């Protein structure tokens, strides 16, 4: 089958510069035409460029929003794709796919001479974080729960996990022992840099005064373990 | 430049129904246009090309048809792997801003349920640091439309909330919603009144949660 | 190598005498 191993990426920083490999197999390498696109966090998929074979020239073209930055290459001997990128936005930040790409000729005799073209085969992805901030753990306050998170015999209450970086966090709620009726919501990135989400849960008010409540937050990258009791609040 | 203008954002469905997804550009691009389909968690594949071939190895319940500037990606029986996000994508130039369609994502087709409302005041820690969170939260709602309005002592709020939406739960095929007001705490203990103003299909008017500091 | 852009260069050529 068709693989497109890709490999480079990670953390860098605005006006930083970084290259993106992606290693073929599975198809003649050399009489293919070869591309790349991009997809930022919870957005839709953006068309980065595409090369030629050699003996087509090896010409690269670029999506508008890269074409100032970015150039693609490649080394047929040893079936290599490469995105070069230069002066990175935070902007540029998502996942960017290699793809193996085909034409189909169009037949209709005025467009003879222009084709079809398509991305037949994608690689898996390979993840850019273009970001000024430093790894920092988070800050975790309550959602407290009051008459003003009520909703028939049910109350809310939960934590707002506030100003980490990088991704991600783990919440879990009572070690694990509460699942139901738990949303861990997903991040948010704020003006700051920095991210912040929130975990709710709602239960029966029967038992906020019997049962303890308590989020277990977990991120790795700044080694930082917080454990936060929610107690109810008068409002 | 060419725009593609892709319908619905979200579509909803059953297992066996028949869906359709619409992609509209901007100007005549003939035949030359794909869709694509990337699954949780997976990388796109490519569907259909050049309007209406499918490529090798895609079930046949998928179609697609347009020639000009109205396309449809039809799927005739709707399968549990088909709930995905499509893409269109016009072939015709390579110069447009965007060549992709923003994407539709299709989704479990339930009835309609209102969210239920709560609203969380900033904790004495946070404000002590300088900063206060004021959160909104709408929770088990369908379908995933809905509306949050941040108000200020009547003072209507914008630029400064963040949302954030879960996936559609496995279990009940519902959505979750956090909206959050962030303001300085100097600009917290310049008003009183703090309300979430929540507007949804489910709802026969707006339905607001308030909260007083003189009481909170 | 032969693949689909030969042919549509091919074709072009044909159009153009």
């Amino acid at each position: 089958q068709v693989q497109l191993v890709q490999s480079g990426g990670g953390l860098v920083k605005p006006g930083g510069s970084l290259t993106l490999s992606c290693s073929a197999s599975g198809f003649f390498f050399d009489n293919s035409w070869m591309g790349w696109v991009r997809q930022a966090p919870g957005k839709g998929l953006e068309w980065v460029g595409r090369i030629r074979r050699l003996k087509d020239g090896a010409t690269g073209e670029y999506g508008a929003a890269v074409k100032d930055r970015f150039t693609i290459s490649r080394d047929d001997s040893r079936n290599m794709l490469y995105l070069h990128m230069r002066t990175l936005k935070t902007e540029d930040s998502g996942t960017y796919y290699c793809t193996m790409d085909e034409g189909t000729p169009v037949t209709r005799f005025l467009e003879w001479g222009y084709f079809y073209y398509y991305m037949a085969v994608w690689g898996r992805g390979t993840t850019v974080i273009v970001s000024s901030a430093s790894t920092k753990g988070p800050s975790v306050f309550p959602l407290a729960p009051s008459s003003k998170s009520t909703s028939g015999g049910t109350a809310a209450l939960g934590c707002l996990v506030k100003d980490y970086f990088p991704e991600p966090v783990t919440v879990s709620w009572n070690s694990g022992a509460l699942t139901s009726g738990v949303h861990t919501f997903p991040a948010v990135l704020q003006s700051s840099g920095l991210y912040s989400l929130s975990s709710v849960v709602t239960v029966p008010s029967s038992s906020l005064g019997t049962q303890t409540y308590i989020c277990n937050v977990n991120h790795k990258p700044s080694n930082t373990k917080v454990d936060k009791r929610v107690e109810p609040k008068s409002c | 430049d060419i725009q593609m203008t892709q319908s619905p954002s979200f579509l909803y469905g059953s297992v066996g129904d028949r869906v359709t997804i619409t992609c509209r550009a901007s100007q005549n691009i003939k035949d030359y246009l794909n869709w694509y389909q990337q699954r949780p968690g997976r990388a796109p594949r490519l569907l259909i090309y050049a309007a209406s071939n499918l490529q090798s190895g895609v079930p046949s319940r998928f179609s697609g048809s347009g020639y000009g500037t109205d396309f449809t990606l039809i799927i005739s029986s709707l399968q549990p792997e088909d709930f995905a996000t499509y893409f269109c994508q016009e072939s015709y130039s390579s110069t447009p801003t965007h060549i992709f369609g923003l994407g539709t994502k299709l989704e479990k087709k339930r009835t309609v349920a209102a969210p239920s409302v709560f609203i969380f005041p900033p904790s004495d820690e946070q404000l002590k640091s300088g900063t206060a969170s004021v959160v909104c939260l709408l929770n088990n709602f369908y379908p995933r439309e809905a509306k949050v309005q941040w108000k200020v002592d009547n003072a209507l709020q914008s630029g400064n909330s963040q949302e954030s939406v879960t996936e559609q739960d496995s279990k009940d095929s519902t959505y979750s919603l956090s909206s959050t007001l962030t303001l300085s705490k100097a600009d917290y203990e310049k008003h009183k009144v703090y309300a979430c103003e929540v507007t949804h299909q489910g709802l026969s008017s707006p339905v607001t949660k308030s909260f007083n500091r003189g009481e909170c | 190598k032969w693949n689909w852009f030969d042919i549509t260069n091919w074709l072009w050529y044909i159009r153009k005498k």
